[PDB]
RNA sequence: CGUGAGGGAAAGGUGAAAAGAACCCCGGGAGGGGAGUGAAAUAGAGCCUGAAACCGUGGGCUUACAAGCAGUCACGGCCCCGAGGGGUUGUGGCGUGCCUAUUGAAGCAUGAGCCGGCGACUCACGGUCGUGGGCGAGCUUAAGCCGUUGAGGCGGAGGC
RNA sequence: GUGGAGCCUGGGAGUGAGGGCGCGAGCGAUAACGUCCGCGUCCGAGCGCGGGAACAACCGAGACCGCCAGCUAAGGCCCCC
RNA sequence: GGAUGACCCCAGGCGGUAGGGGAGCGUUCCCGAUGCCGAUGAAGGCCGACCCGCGAGGGCGGCUGGAGGUAAGGGAAGUGC
């Protein structure tokens, strides 16, 4: 017997053309340049799925460093302090009381400094 | 690309002409052209072991016999050829059309009244073979089929 | 009041009625579990060293979950190397009952 | 929980006096203003550092023999373009340039990294035309 | 209510057609009138033509005012083309594509 | 020469772009004083022949 | 198409039934709008279904100080559907198309305008090894013959 | 020394254009992103990740998936960063 | 562990071109089928932010369409661009 393509080939491009929905010009609307965005678009999401955990750490650091330094110490000298003192909050943590919690951070800047 | 009808010339030159070369139009590239590797006739035939083939039916026997699903007749009373009679003699036989039948049997006439009834298939003892036994849920043989199977499983 | 808890290797501030999603527990939905206590505030501060040592949260396991799906995508160019996997998170939804100091 | 991101806040406007600091160590600073990396909600994608005043521009001080040495370059698409300016004569000329280019290199590019420079007002002189915003006197 | 008229399959090129309709996209009926009167382009008689169809209809059969109708769509949409031979040098043959349009107008009424 | 061509086809979004300077302008008309048919300006009308205020064609 | 020998296409489908749209309206006609037929008329003859490239009309978001393999991660704004989600993208981070060929390509090395459809590891006989079964010092039939009319059996010549 | 170790029999391959670097020589000019061998390594096939401004083979390190958690490597910690 | 993949527990492996092996998905056709699903709507088309699956895919729902389609389990190939 035949089996000749049918209708598999179309339902194959058509899977591929809806998740390129929204790309520029022909990269949403031809199944070749869809593809090969799409190629791209993977690598990068678990690329940045990894820096994303760096980026976000970066922020946290900035923002403990400029809490910090309203103390009269830098991060760096903070962070020796906490270690010392055994404290653990996470700098997601720190820089969430740094913001929200002025007092509390302020105590911990006080542990740090007591524990050199 | 060979018993096709088209010719055999090239269809335009190797070089020079800015298209993809080719030779004749009957090459499988082209739409129209010949097929590569399809269908030709073909014998699916093959001797399979006479042993396994006889072990075979015995088994499929074997298998009905072990369900209670095999009954052996003596005659068929009133079964001269009439589809109605073959269904009064099933019904005291105990056989109500609710399970599909292999009947075995040499009487040319019990064949003609049952083969027409959806749920019976009908055989002559030398057609024994195991697919029709399986094929159905019964297995209802005279006792002169029951013999030529006996000779032929020995 | 608020706690800072750990759980799942991460940490989290947990006031009572906070609806939290947390990496997996064994606990049935509807068992209460308890949290460890890293810092608490809010009226007062009191400080882990790293865990204080009286301190616990209670929540209520509300059930499981699985994340929604993200699709883990693989390729190599000139390699004709390419990896499709779908992937779904395990969590927890957690209900937080209470803190105790 | 998600990290806190801030809703727009009033920017603090700062005044800074230049006479007798390093030009490059002033820069740094002011840069840092700029960014409002001193605040800690610091967030990079959204202009919101303090505005800086700078006054007493033509003050600014230099090692070496950079007066000298130190020279601008600007192209300008012709052949033959280029021109070379030394610090000395920017002084001279248009002295407010020295830290603003300074400072601009320091800044990000991009966007927000040309908003950022903007949000810096530098002057020759010990005055500045900004009463109206109240500058806060900073020493750095 | 709407009224509308569409001519299919006329022998001009959708992109010039198109030109003349865009004059005309939410004019009222006279104002139309009287800017098609007045393009020089081969298209305004056959927006004309439609136009005036689509008044007809709404007089007539959809017991909509003249006074009231203005032009509340107008499209240009491309028919089948005529393929036609153009000999070039060399012997050399290029396709001409003679292409054709539907051109659709819709008139409503504005109330007040 | 040597027959110059075009490198890339143009995008959708590149030639629309050029075309942005393709749309007609109406044609400039005003009212005739005599009929009050609008027609261009500085010609015999159309509709009754007339021209500063006198019939100069037949219509 | 070729002087000729010769080469050599494309092109199927209304509906159950023509009931194939009287008549009126705009139009020179084409075409349409009503009416009417039909279960259905984007089944109206350029007729089943009617994908994709491609073209257009309307709407939401967005865009004229901006550096770009066009995406991705984040946050915010607006719009939509109702501790959630969809659409859009302002800013910030990161980021050298696909395939082929190569020691090495984003590569300024090959191929591809885009879409749809056709398009390349098969079959016969023999061999070799593995494997699922049958029988085992044995195993097995070939051509035929008889039967069947999708029924199987017989046949030991011969082969290992 | 229990390792994607080793040995035996058999089925299936692909490869038989390598390349950079370190060290040891020859050839070359104590030239070449040169060339030809030896030992090793990496790229090839890790044009996946960090550092080296950018950059196959230099330094760091062998990417099963997820996390808005933590410690480090080379390299860094005035601003861009 | 229990007793033969019932599932759980502990540990370890899991970059990859040429290439070897394994397990699956889907397409056409045959047995299953004188059956079963189907005008209270087959196949095909267009959607979906929902369900199942690592994935290839499979469901389910709305719209279109208007007459076919075909299960568990097996069989054969003109089988996936
Ligand atoms: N006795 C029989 N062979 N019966 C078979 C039933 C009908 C079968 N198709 C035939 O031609 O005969
Ligand atoms: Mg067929
Ligand atoms: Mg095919
Ligand atoms: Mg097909
Ligand atoms: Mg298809
Ligand atoms: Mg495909
Ligand atoms: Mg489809
Ligand atoms: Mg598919
Ligand atoms: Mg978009
Ligand atoms: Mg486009
Ligand atoms: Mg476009
Ligand atoms: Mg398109
Ligand atoms: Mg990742
Ligand atoms: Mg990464
Ligand atoms: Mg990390
Ligand atoms: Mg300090
Ligand atoms: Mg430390
Ligand atoms: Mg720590
Ligand atoms: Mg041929
Ligand atoms: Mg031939
Ligand atoms: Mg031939
Ligand atoms: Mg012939
Ligand atoms: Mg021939
Ligand atoms: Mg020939
Ligand atoms: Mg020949
Ligand atoms: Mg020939
Ligand atoms: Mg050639
Ligand atoms: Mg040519
Ligand atoms: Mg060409
Ligand atoms: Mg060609
Ligand atoms: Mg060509
Ligand atoms: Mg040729
Ligand atoms: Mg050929
Ligand atoms: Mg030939
Ligand atoms: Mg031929
Ligand atoms: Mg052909
Ligand atoms: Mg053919
Ligand atoms: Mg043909
Ligand atoms: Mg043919
Ligand atoms: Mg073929
Ligand atoms: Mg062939
Ligand atoms: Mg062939
Ligand atoms: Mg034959
Ligand atoms: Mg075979
Ligand atoms: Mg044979
Ligand atoms: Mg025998
Ligand atoms: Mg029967
Ligand atoms: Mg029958
Ligand atoms: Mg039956
Ligand atoms: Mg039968
Ligand atoms: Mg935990
Ligand atoms: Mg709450
Ligand atoms: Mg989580
Ligand atoms: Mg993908
Ligand atoms: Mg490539
Ligand atoms: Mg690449
Ligand atoms: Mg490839
Ligand atoms: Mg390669
Ligand atoms: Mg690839
Ligand atoms: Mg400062
Ligand atoms: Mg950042
Ligand atoms: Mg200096
Ligand atoms: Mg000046
Ligand atoms: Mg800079
Ligand atoms: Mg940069
Ligand atoms: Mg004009
Ligand atoms: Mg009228
Ligand atoms: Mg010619
Ligand atoms: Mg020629
Ligand atoms: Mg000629
Ligand atoms: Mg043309
Ligand atoms: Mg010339
Ligand atoms: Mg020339
Ligand atoms: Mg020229
Ligand atoms: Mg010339
Ligand atoms: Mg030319
Ligand atoms: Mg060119
Ligand atoms: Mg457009
Ligand atoms: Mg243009
Ligand atoms: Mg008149
Ligand atoms: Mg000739
Ligand atoms: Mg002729
Ligand atoms: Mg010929
Ligand atoms: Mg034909
Ligand atoms: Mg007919
Ligand atoms: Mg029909
Ligand atoms: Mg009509
Ligand atoms: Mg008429
Ligand atoms: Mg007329
Ligand atoms: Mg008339
Ligand atoms: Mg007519
Ligand atoms: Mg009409
Ligand atoms: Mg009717
Ligand atoms: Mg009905
Ligand atoms: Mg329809
Ligand atoms: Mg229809
Ligand atoms: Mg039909
Ligand atoms: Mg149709
Ligand atoms: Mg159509
Ligand atoms: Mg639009
Ligand atoms: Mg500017
Ligand atoms: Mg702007
Ligand atoms: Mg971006
Ligand atoms: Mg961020
Ligand atoms: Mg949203
Ligand atoms: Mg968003
Ligand atoms: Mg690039
Ligand atoms: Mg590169
Ligand atoms: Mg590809
Ligand atoms: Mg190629
Ligand atoms: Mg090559
Ligand atoms: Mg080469
Ligand atoms: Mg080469
Ligand atoms: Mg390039
Ligand atoms: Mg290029
Ligand atoms: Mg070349
Ligand atoms: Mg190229
Ligand atoms: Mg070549
Ligand atoms: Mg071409
Ligand atoms: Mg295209
Ligand atoms: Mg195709
Ligand atoms: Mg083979
Ligand atoms: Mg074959
Ligand atoms: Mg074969
Ligand atoms: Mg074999
Ligand atoms: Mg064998
Ligand atoms: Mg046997
Ligand atoms: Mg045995
Ligand atoms: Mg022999
Ligand atoms: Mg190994
Ligand atoms: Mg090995
Ligand atoms: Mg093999
Ligand atoms: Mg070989
Ligand atoms: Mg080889
Ligand atoms: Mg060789
Ligand atoms: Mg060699
Ligand atoms: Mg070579
Ligand atoms: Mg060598
Ligand atoms: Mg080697
Ligand atoms: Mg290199
Ligand atoms: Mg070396
Ligand atoms: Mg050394
Ligand atoms: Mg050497
Ligand atoms: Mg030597
Ligand atoms: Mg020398
Ligand atoms: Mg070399
Ligand atoms: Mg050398
Ligand atoms: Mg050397
Ligand atoms: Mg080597
Ligand atoms: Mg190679
Ligand atoms: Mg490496
Ligand atoms: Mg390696
Ligand atoms: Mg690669
Ligand atoms: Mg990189
Ligand atoms: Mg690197
Ligand atoms: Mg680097
Ligand atoms: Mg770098
Ligand atoms: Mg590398
Ligand atoms: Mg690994
Ligand atoms: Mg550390
Ligand atoms: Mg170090
Ligand atoms: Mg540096
Ligand atoms: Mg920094
Ligand atoms: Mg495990
Ligand atoms: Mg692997
Ligand atoms: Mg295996
Ligand atoms: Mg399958
Ligand atoms: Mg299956
Ligand atoms: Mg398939
Ligand atoms: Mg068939
Ligand atoms: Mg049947
Ligand atoms: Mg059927
Ligand atoms: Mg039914
Ligand atoms: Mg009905
Ligand atoms: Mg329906
Ligand atoms: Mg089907
Ligand atoms: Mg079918
Ligand atoms: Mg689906
Ligand atoms: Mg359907
Ligand atoms: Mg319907
Ligand atoms: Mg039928
Ligand atoms: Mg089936
Ligand atoms: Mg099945
Ligand atoms: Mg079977
Ligand atoms: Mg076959
Ligand atoms: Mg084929
Ligand atoms: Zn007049």
């Amino acid at each position: 017997p035949r089996a000749k393509t049918g209708v598999v080939r179309r339902r194959k491009h058509k899977k591929i053309l809806k998740l390129a929905k929204g790309y520029w010009g022909l990269r949403s609307k031809s199944f070749r340049k869809a593809r090969e965005t799409l190629f791209a678009a993977g690598n990068y999401a678990y690329a940045h799925r990894k820096r994303r955990k760096r980026d976000f750490r970066r922020l946290w650091i900035v923002r403990i460093n400029a809490a910090c330094r309203q103390h009269g110490l830098n991060y760096s000298t903070f962070i020796h302090g906490l270690k010392k003192a055994g404290i653990e909050v996470d700098r997601k943590n720190l820089a969430d009381l740094a913001v929200r919690e002025p007092q509390v951070f302020a105590e911990l800047v006080e542990r740090a400094k007591a524990a050199q | 690309r060979g018993e096709v009808a088209y010719s055999g010339r090239k269809i335009w030159p190797q070089k020079h002409t800015g298209r993809a070369r080719h030779g004749d139009i009957g090459a499988p590239i082209f739409v129209g052209g010949g097929v590569v590797f399809g269908p030709k006739p073909r014998d699916y035939s093959y001797t399979l072991p006479k042993k396994v083939r006889k072990k075979g039916l015995a088994m499929a026997v074997a298998d009905r016999a072990r369900e209670g699903k095999l009954l052996l007749v003596e005659a068929f009373a009133g079964v001269n050829g009439k589809t109605k009679e073959f269904l009064a003699w099933a019904k005291e036989a105990g056989l109500d059309g609710s399970e599909s039948v292999l009947l075995v049997t040499g009487n040319e006439l019990v064949r003609r009244a049952a083969r027409n009834l959806p749920w019976v298939v009908t055989l002559a003892p030398e057609g024994l073979n195991v697919y029709d036994i399986v094929r159905t849920e019964r297995l209802v043989m005279d006792l002169d089929a029951w013999e030529v199977f006996q000779n032929r499983i020995g | 009041m608020f706690a800072i808890v750990k759980t799942g290797g991460k940490q989290y501030r947990v006031e009572p009625g906070l609806k939290l999603r947390v990496e997996k527990l064994d606990a049935e939905p509807g068992a209460t579990v308890e949290l460890p206590v890293l810092l608490l505030g809010g009226e007062k501060t009191v400080v882990g060293t790293p865990v204080v040592e009286g301190a616990s949260v209670v929540a209520e396991v509300l059930g499981h979950g699985r994340g929604k799906k993200i699709l883990v995508s693989k390729f190599k160019a000139k390699v004709q190397y390419r990896r499709k996997k779908g992937h779904r998170q395990p969590y927890t939804e957690l209900l937080i009952k209470e803190i105790r100091g | 929980m998600k990290t806190y991101v801030p809703k727009q806040v009033e920017p603090r406007w700062v005044l800074i006096d230049a006479e007798g600091k390093t030009l490059g160590r002033l820069a740094t600073k002011i840069a840092t203003l700029l960014r409002g990396k001193h605040r800690p909600d610091w967030t990079p994608n959204v202009a919101m550092g303090d505005f800086v005043v700078v006054v007493n521009a033509d003050k600014i001080r230099v090692t070496g023999k950079k007066l000298e040495q130190k020279i601008y370059t600007r192209y300008s698409g012709y052949p033959g373009g280029l021109k070379k300016i030394p610090l000395e004569k920017m002084l001279a000329t248009h002295p407010e340039r020295v830290l603003e280019h300074a400072v601009k290199g320091m800044l990000p590019k991009g966007p927000l990294g040309r908003r950022l420079f903007k949000r810096l007002k530098v002057y020759a002189g010990p005055d500045h035309p900004h009463q109206a915003q109240r500058p806060e006197k900073l020493e750095v | 209510m709407e009224a509308k008229a569409i001519a299919r399959y006329v022998r001009i090129s959708p992109r010039k057609v198109r030109l003349v309709v865009d004059l005309i996209r939410g004019k009222s009926l006279e104002e139309a009138r009287n800017i098609l009167r007045y393009t020089n382009k081969r298209g305004a008689y056959f927006v004309a033509k439609v136009l005036e169809s689509a008044a007809a209809n709404a007089v007539n059969n959809h017991d909509m005012l003249e006074d009231r109708l203005y032009v509340k769509a107008a499209y240009v949409d491309e028919g089948p083309a005529l393929k036609r031979v153009l000999p070039r040098a060399r012997g050399r043959a290029d396709i001409i594509k003679k292409r054709t349009s539907h051109i659709t107008v819709i008139l409503g009424e504005k109330h007040g | 020469a040597k027959h110059p061509v075009p490198k890339k086809k143009t995008s959708k979004a590149r030639r629309d772009a050029r075309r942005s300077h393709h749309a007609l302008t109406p044609p400039t008309l005003v009212p005739c004083p005599e009929c009050k048919a609008m027609k261009p300006p500085h010609t015999v009308c159309p509709e009754c022949g007339y021209y500063a205020g006198r019939k100069v064609l037949e219509v």
